[PDB]
């Protein structure tokens, strides 16, 4: 029937789709080896008398990171060729991630995405999850999904990328590695979900008020979001949508196609037993900037488009109640050319939330996933960053001892400016 | 397109000599991907490029490696095309040199043929005698 | 010989 | 899987690299007898990058021992932990170079050279990737600042993709022993900025300074002085070893420490550094961790970073501890310190957690720095030229084993241009 | 009443049929004693109190490995005197096994052949199985052709030699051996199928994940291609397949019988609780390029004919449409005069696996059988090493002044050269 | 089945002989009194190569012991396991070769080559179909050169379709026993290039020089040196003996080695060699044995390999090991270095696996190859001889026993046309 095949790029990308595992399986039951003790289709197949086995792959030429997994405790839930190790790392270089010490390790990585593609027919889209400023998770990124643009080309593909953000990076050269994988992600994705590190570390500070959660309690709560999102297609729902009508319904041009995440109620084990999680207050925290999942202040932008995908005992009738208030108030502005800008998708099923893990009871949760011209300023420092590095020819000779030569900076930067301008004259 | 237009003309050439039946020949169409294979790896060499920086021995040495990695490649890519000229021309030159050396042929037979009827004549003579 | 004990050498 | 050849060179060196299989075989529980104790699976699973399988079940060190003098062979052998060694890695020298750089590269360097490619070969071939390289010398003695970098250079030519990583003890000041310092100094400088991909300089003297007022230390010997720069050597190998949430190797630091190929040279420091009298007596938090690291009291280098600006720089977590406070708080060493850090490169601090702390520590943290500070140590050996390269003296010794004076203007003169753009970039 | 008959020529041939016929051994349920505690009769005899009997011959010039199979535990299933052997091994030689050592013995041979043969009428055909790199494969082995050929005319013969590497050696002297015996095979055998070591190592180190196998491990992946091969003819099927259809059915030109094997799946215990060995992608990995038994890539060749068994739970539907997807995958090019290109036979009996191995108990699986233009090829290499160490007179001495004479050599480069003529005016 | 016979010619031969049946009685493990001793199977199914029944179940050696001096006959019997060899088999000389080859080959061997070829016989039409006649004879010695190739000559005649492989032992450059050592040398080199299937040449002083460096022996008695050329002697013929997954035979070797007759020369190595303190540290691997196998270090001629081309080589492998590490590696050293090869042969190497590892190794190996760097060492008998010769020094012992100097005139045509043709390849 439907099926959707997730790509996991670089460390980032390991640790991510770790988090969206444990979280689908306690979702569909299976205990950890592959048994349970036809929703399940769509992440899981069935590989004889009660085997399902789960359906992505894992790239990271780092092998500290997938003999961790092969070793762990989640040994035999993956396919041992859905793992796939390299040597040495790309260590924060587009440039041998995408020539010289990638090369060898795509195809090794397509014969075995060939292999679910021909499993069955009716395959929905691409996800996919990668951090941008990593070696491997831009360099592997780009170069899979170059190729698989033209192999796989009319298929829809959803991105989640971990974007650096002004104050905290973990790197040097995070300009560089950044916004020349943007030169791809324009011509070659499809939807594009921008993530932050602190807008995941501040929605637990404020929300969650623990000081000390790690970053596998930041990939428990990207799980939640990627869950929130797909569920629609595994399970039954009043109002139901699926990947290839977000593909249709955010994006209104083929060149404006970055959004914005969020959840709510993302709420303590004490918190959310002690009051109301109704309908009218959640989307009222949804939309509030402290809410956000890339720390980008939505005052001098618009929202474009937004859909919101409700899950557990949502009537259907209060959904259009909370939203006619939300829509009504002047704090949210929408661009002037969209009457309309909503859509909501209700799903029966409540979160089965990890146990142990800091998120509490939603008999009601909305993951956010909305278009808006707050792409522009998240960006813009961006550009001035790489400006500021480039101008006098750092970094450079770890670039171009490649193969990559000089002038890849600079036909990347009017792409990246080319972004902006778009901006603008879309608002405007 | 540089050079895509040189394989279309040289099959043309397969066919003429395929319905030449006269200059009979093997199996040369290894000979049409190798005279591609050469002639692709000697088109990017007036755009293979490399661009040094603030100069460290580090950087000379890697970066030269390039260059030693590529004027080799001519240096391959001129010798496959070179000793295949020399063994495909050979086994084809081959059944013309076949054919000067079995004229030597043709004279022994006859030689032997017209000798050995004169030798039935000898004998025809020498018994008769007795 | 010591070409003996190296040559076939076990404990 | 990634391999780290790891090659002595000079006494120092020996002692030092002596020192590093000790702090590496009790983190990985491994016997003198070679045998493994310790049942825990992290330390096993990634022991190729150090170690080789010897089919005995024993691990040996892929430990190349590199000397001109027997003794120090002798001081190797009869020591804790020494029988662990691999002796045809051990390349002997009998003549021993009189802390002479050119009779131990020129002349005498020259021939055992060829002995000790063949030893330093013959595991970089055996393994099946090979990751870099990782030297410890001196450039005071002769033995190790003269035909230890001459294997800097021979080993150049023909492992060209691999990064290459060496620990060096610098000159002193102050107190000289070995008075043909400044001459043994820089003929292995003018070589090593080229040759080598990043330097980390050490200072037996700063050295000293730790052991003095942070370690409470009344009596130091060479045994304990060593061992802390040891640890601050297994820092920077460690995550290859073991796992964390944000992983790093040794080439990791290399291409991003590195702006510009020239300045490679980073200042080592080890966190957190306490007493016996106060090791489980004082709060491990984590602020004061990088307190301690981001200051001229810990630091092992015999320089001054509050004379200089931290260009870029790196730290490296150990042990079960959570990481958006690391973040803010290597943002917040940068906002206070905002005048002693460059303006263009964005964020100069690299972050890298690896998830096992080493034992004794619940958690530690090692630091390391391309930083302009190196320029002080560089023109206080330069202005040692200036008063002793013009009396031409103690040359006699060096010309003759074929040196030219023009050698050695060479020698003063890429350092002195080396000097030139640490400037150019403050 | 209804038999196939071997021949298992050369320490190579020996040691395949040690482990072909452990497999068959098991397979019919008789032990290596040789009873059982009717469909078996195509490979087996009987006699008496329900004991078997291999239709199986040993030849060998060298006596160390028929003395180590007579000594081994298989001592009593085979008869003792259809093992024979030589004294004087034939050292690599082809004149040696041909004109000074071949006689003695060859005369002895053909007394077992002609009693076994004649036990039963309604034989079907031989298969034979030599290296033409060695000595006693090449030379004795030729041997056996032409006096095959003159005794059993109408008979059919299915060679099966394992053809020398490409890119190693194991010897020098494999050009000298292995041109000089496809002479006396293009006339001789009627299905010639092309084995390679490096095909069955390539395939054994990523579809089974063993690191470092030997040549006991190779000789079960070849007794598995016997063991499909000759599966319609031992048990029941849909759609039974007999040897005379092979020939008739695949080759189209008498000269044009050269031929490239495939086998898949090829699993491991591991790697099978990971996956499910559905039609449709079993048949997908055995027209996989890369996992071939010639290492010759098909993608610079052209197909002309295919014959597939399937042999287990096999379902006709997907066996059609499977057929089907791959008829219209536009990577695997079919040559114009033959526009269905497949042969489709079905068994009931699934495979059986040999225990202690590394196959793992599968409940189908595919035979590839080929006809291509890609065999055109793997002689061009030959002939291209042929001429580099044969200008100079290399190695001449051990060929002419041992019993045959010079001039061998050039005519066998005269029908290699008409071997290419007639592949390559088939694929225009 | 197939047996090979052994010939012990000089008292190097005798000596280096007598130790070759204890390797062999060490392998199939043979008491000296002639039992048998292990009780098992496939040790014992062969052992007809080299030992034939003595109804009482003893196993006597088919090897002629043969000298013109009884010094060396006395002392292999007084020996260990010197009550195993049959006393036909002691063929005694009275006079003793005075380091002629004069005498040696023409007037006083000739009345001993009479008996010992009656002895060969004997050994000869007792049994089915022999293989050939391997033998061990010294060079630079009278009773070695001068009257070993005698029966070479003889054996030649009446087996002309067998093979002679001689494991031949040369004079040595630097060491200079035997003063007249080129005389007696070079008079057998032409009379047995005409004369022998293979030969294949042992180097004392190389034979030093192993022991020396890679086995680490500071007192190396001629027993020690008798052993590492003796484990070569039991490795070239142990296909013969054991079964295998790919098996072999000296007919084999002789056929898929040698392009042309005139050139049989081979050079012998065995590997691996490991001193006493190294056993524990070393992994047996097959890409250790393998590289150290193509080594100069290793090779037991003292003619440097890398200095010239290597023509085609045949390796065994002897023990369980798997077959990718047999056959892709000798492919990697195929490849690595290529000019190391010859380029109008392809894919030079050949292979040969024994499935049972010899005593106290799991795995073994030994390099058989005529390599065309052989050169350098008929040039260094060729310009000691010329250099005698001119002067006429010497000769009165010579011309003065039965030979003409034409003889000496053809032995350095035969020289100058074998080296040419060896020049023409390289
Ligand atoms: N939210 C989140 N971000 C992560 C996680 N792991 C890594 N990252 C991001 O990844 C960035 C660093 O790049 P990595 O993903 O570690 O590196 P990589 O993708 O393996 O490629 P290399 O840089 O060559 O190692 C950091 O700045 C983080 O923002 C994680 O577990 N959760
Ligand atoms: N697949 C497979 N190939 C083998 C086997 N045995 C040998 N070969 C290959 O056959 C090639 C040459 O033939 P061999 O079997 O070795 O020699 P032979 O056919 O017995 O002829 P002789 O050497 O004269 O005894 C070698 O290169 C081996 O790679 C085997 O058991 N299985
Ligand atoms: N920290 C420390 N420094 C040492 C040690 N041994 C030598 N040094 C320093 O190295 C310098 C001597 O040079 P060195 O390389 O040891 O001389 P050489 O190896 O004998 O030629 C002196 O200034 C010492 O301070 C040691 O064990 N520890
Ligand atoms: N390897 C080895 N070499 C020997 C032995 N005996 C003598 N030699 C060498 O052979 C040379 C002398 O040869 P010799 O035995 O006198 O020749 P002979 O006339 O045949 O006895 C000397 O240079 C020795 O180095 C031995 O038992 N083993
Ligand atoms: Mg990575
Ligand atoms: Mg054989």
């Amino acid at each position: 029937m439907r099926e959707v095949i997730s790509i996991h790029v670089g460390q980032a990308g390991i640790q991510i789709g770790n988090a969206c595992w444990e979280l689908f399986c306690l979702e569909h039951g299976i205990q950890p080896d592959g048994q349970m003790p036809d929703a399940f289709n769509t992440f899981f197949s069935e590989t004889g008398a009660g085997k399902h086995v789960p359906r992505c792959v894992f790239l990271d030429l780092e092998p500290t990171v997938v003999d961790e997994v092969r070793t762990g405790t989640y040994r035999h839930l993956f396919h041992p060729e859905q793992l796939i190790s390299g040597k040495e790392d790309a260590a924060n270089n587009f440039a041998r991630g995408h020539y010289t010490i990638g090369k060898e390790i795509v195809d090794l990585s397509l014969d075995r995405i060939r292999k679910l593609a021909d499993n069955c027919t009716g395959l929905q889209g691409f996800l996919m999850f990668n951090a941008v400023g990593g070696g491997t998770g831009s360099g592997l990124g780009c170069l899979l999904l170059e190729r698989l643009s033209v192999d796989y080309g009319k298929k829809s593909k959803l991105n989640f990328c971990s974007w650096p953000s002004p104050q905290v990076s973990t790197a040097v050269v995070e300009p560089y590695n950044s916004v020349l994988s943007t030169h791809s992600l324009l011509e070659h994705t499809d939807v594009a979900v921008m993530l932050d590190n602190e807008a995941i570390y501040d929605i637990c500070r404020r929300n969650l008020d623990i000081e000390r959660p790690t970053y596998t309690n930041l990939n428990r709560l990207i799980a939640q979001v990627i869950s929130s999102l797909t569920a629609s297609l595994r399970f039954d729902g009043a109002l139901n949508v699926d990947v290839t009508e977000f593909q249709t319904n955010l994006v209104p041009y083929p060149r404006i196609h970055f959004m914005l995440s969020s959840y709510a109620p993302i709420i303590s084990a004490e918190k959310a037993y002690h009051e109301q999680l109704s309908v009218a207050e959640i989307t009222n925290s949804a939309f509030e900037p402290a809410s956000m999942m890339a720390k980008c202040d939505p005052r001098h932008g618009k929202y474009m488009a937004c859909c919101l995908m409700y899950r557990g005992d949502v009537v259907p009738k209060d959904v259009n109640a909370a939203v006619a208030t939300i829509k009504t108030k002047r704090t949210i502005q929408f661009v002037d050319w969209c009457p309309t800008g909503f859509k909501c998708g209700i799903n029966y099923q409540p979160p089965t939330v990890v146990p142990g893990g800091d998120l509490a009871k939603v008999m009601r949760a909305v993951c956010m996933i909305s278009n808006s011209t707050a792409i522009a300023e998240v960006f813009s420092r961006m550009d001035h960053k790489f400006d500021l590095m480039y101008a006098k020819r750092a970094f450079v000779h770890w670039y171009v001892g490649e193969g990559m030569e000089e002038g890849e900076f600079s036909e990347a930067r009017e792409d990246l400016a080319a972004l902006e301008k778009d901006y603008e004259e879309v608002g405007i | 397109t540089p050079a895509d237009v040189l394989k279309t003309e040289f099959e043309l050439k397969l066919q003429s000599l395929r319905s030449i039946k006269g200059s009979n020949a093997p199996a040369l169409q290894e000979w049409l991907r190798v005279f591609v294979s050469s002639w692709k790896t000697l088109q990017t060499r007036l755009k293979s490029v490399s661009i040094p920086e603030k100069p460290t021995e580090k950087v000379l040495q890697l970066a030269k490696e390039k260059i030693e990695k590529e004027r080799a490649l001519t240096f391959k890519a001129l010798v496959q095309v070179q000793q295949e000229c020399l063994r495909v021309m050979k086994q084809v030159f081959e059944t013309p040199w076949r054919a000067e050396e079995l004229a030597r042929e043709n004279k022994e037979q006859t030689a032997k043929i017209s000798l050995l009827s004169s030798d039935v004549e000898k004998t025809r003579e020498h018994t008769a005698v007795l | 010989a010591v070409a003996q004990l190296l040559r076939s050498s076990a404990e | 899987m990634r391999e780290i050849v790891h090659v002595q060179g000079g006494q120092c060196g020996n002692q030092i690299g002596a020192k590093f299989w000790e702090v590496i075989s009790d983190e990985h529980g491994i016997d003198p007898t070679g045998t493994y104790c310790g049942d825990s699976d992290l330390q096993l699973e990634r022991i190729n990058v150090f170690y080789n399988e010897a089919t005995g079940g024993r691990f040996v060190p892929r430990a190349i021992l590199m000397d001109l003098e027997p003794g120090t062979m002798d001081s190797v052998r009869a020591g804790p932990f020494g029988q662990l060694f691999r002796p045809d890695n051990f390349v002997f020298g009998q003549t021993g170079a009189g802390n002479n750089w050119a009779k131990g590269h020129y002349t005498e360097g020259a021939e055992l050279i060829d002995s000790v490619l063949d030893v330093v070969r013959k595991e970089a071939e055996g393994c099946d990737c090979l990751q870099g390289f990782q030297i410890t010398h001196s450039l005071g003695g002769g033995t190790g600042s003269g035909m230890g970098t001459l294997l800097i250079s021979k080993v150049r030519e023909e492992y060209p993709d691999r990064i290459m990583e060496t620990f060096s003890v610098f000159p002193s000041p102050k107190v000289s022993d070995t008075v043909v310092e400044p001459y043994n100094a820089t003929l292995s400088v003018h070589q090593l900025v080229e040759n080598a991909d990043e330097v980390q300089v050490i200072d037996n003297e700063a050295l000293y300074d730790i052991c003095f007022r942070t370690l409470k230390l009344t009596t130091p010997t060479y045994g304990d002085l060593n061992h802390l720069v040891s640890a601050a050597m297994s820092g920077v190998t460690c995550c290859l070893r073991f796992p964390g949430q944000l992983n790093s190797d040794l080439r990791k630091l290399a291409v991003n420490l590195i702006p510009f190929p020239r300045l490679h040279f980073f200042l080592i420091g080890f966190a957190p550094l306490t007493s016996r009298g106060s090791q489980q007596y004082r709060a491990l938090s984590v602020p004061e961790l990088t307190q301690q690291m981001f200051d001229a009291k810990n630091m092992m280098c015999a320089s001054d970073p509050r004379h200089g600006r931290y260009l870029t720089a790196s730290a490296m977590f150990r042990g079960r501890m959570s990481t958006k406070e690391v973040d803010e708080q290597m943002l917040n060493v940068q906002n206070k310190n905002s005048s002693y850090f460059v303006e263009w490169i964005p964020n100069n601090m690299k972050s890298s957690v690896c998830d096992i702390p080493p034992k004794g520590l619940k958690m530690s943290v090692t630091f390391v720095g391309n930083s302009t500070a190196i320029q002080e140590m560089f023109k206080r050996v330069s202005d040692q030229f200036t008063a002793m390269f013009r009396r031409k003296a103690f040359l006699h010794w060096y010309t003759g084993e074929g040196m030219d004076e023009m050698e050695f203007t060479e020698a003063e003169s890429n350092m002195n241009d080396l000097v030139s753009e640490y400037q150019q970039y403050q």
